[PDB]
């Protein structure tokens, strides 16, 4: 997951 | 979204809700969408990548709660899963986030507009509203960065259009941010989207038409000063999309 992700599986 | 106010599906009406079924048979919220022909949902390539499995997801027109029916909605097996060739993440952020889901009833049938399911309109290539330009967001993200938990009931907020000058200041996000994509933020840094949200539309008023500006991507926590929400630009993508879709 990239540190700025929005989703929600991460 | 973090701040903004509760919603219900007329008013977003073009809102797909994305759910996963897993291994046992339970079924998990995955991402947002937008219908943007009777067939077709356009989201982030980011939300399917690890399961690029078709047939493991259902999508939901005419929703507007996150785990309970609502009165006129549409359920849809995805017929097609395309993800953007050009797709990549780096530690930071996420890059040509862009999918398209071609949906298909048990019964073998697109959408049908009504009341809770309507269209929304793509933009014009390269044509984008001015920085300063105020648009809506909606999802059922978290309404805190530390929630555990998701809202049952959809939310939409406003926040205003940031130039790409600005967003690409150290001060924000540096070169991180691309010209294929668009950032947006609440001047007190007091709404935004955030984790859940992401595939969801960005929705803006250019000439009079309600149309669709972004998708969100990526940002760094949630409604936090300087760190805007980054938003793939649609007007850059309407070859691949066209193409696609024809
Ligand atoms: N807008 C923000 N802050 N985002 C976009 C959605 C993923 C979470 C971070």
């Amino acid at each position: 997951c990239p540190a700025y992700s929005a989703y929600l599986a991460c | 979204i973090i701040g903004g106010e509760f919603t219900t599906i007329e008013n977003q009406p073009w809102f797909a809700a994305i759910y996963r079924r897993h291994r046992g048979g339970s079924v998990t919220y995955v991402c947002g969408g937008s219908l943007i022909s009777p067939c077709w949902v356009i989201s982030a390539t980011h939300c399917f990548i690890d399961y690029p499995k078709k047939e493991d997801y259902i999508v939901y027109l005419g929703r507007s709660r996150l785990n309970s029916n609502t009165q006129g909605e549409m359920k849809f097996e995805v017929e097609n899963l395309i993800l953007h060739k050009d797709y990549s993440a780096d530690t930071l952020a996420y890059h040509n986030d862009i999918a398209l889901l071609k949906i298909r009833s048990k019964e073998g049938r697109c959408a049908q507009p009504s009341r809770t399911i309507q269209t929304i309109a793509l933009p014009s290539m390269y044509n984008d509203p001015q920085f300063g330009t105020s648009c809506e967001i909606t999802g059922f993200g978290k309404e805190q960065s530390t929630d555990y938990l998701y809202p049952e009931q959809l939310k939409m907020t406003v926040v205003k259009l940031i130039s790409h000058r600005e967003c690409q200041q150290p001060h924000y996000y540096g070169s991180e941010v691309t010209t294929k994509m668009l950032c947006a933020a609440d001047p007190q840094w007091k709404t935004d989207s955030c984790q859940g949200d992401s595939g969801g539309p960005l929705v803006c008023s250019l000439q009079g038409r309600m149309t669709l500006t972004g998708i969100v991507s990526w940002g760094r926590g949630c409604a936090l000063k300087d760190k805007p929400g980054v938003y793939t630009r649609v007007s850059h993508f309407l070859p691949w999309i066209r193409s696609h879709t024809k």
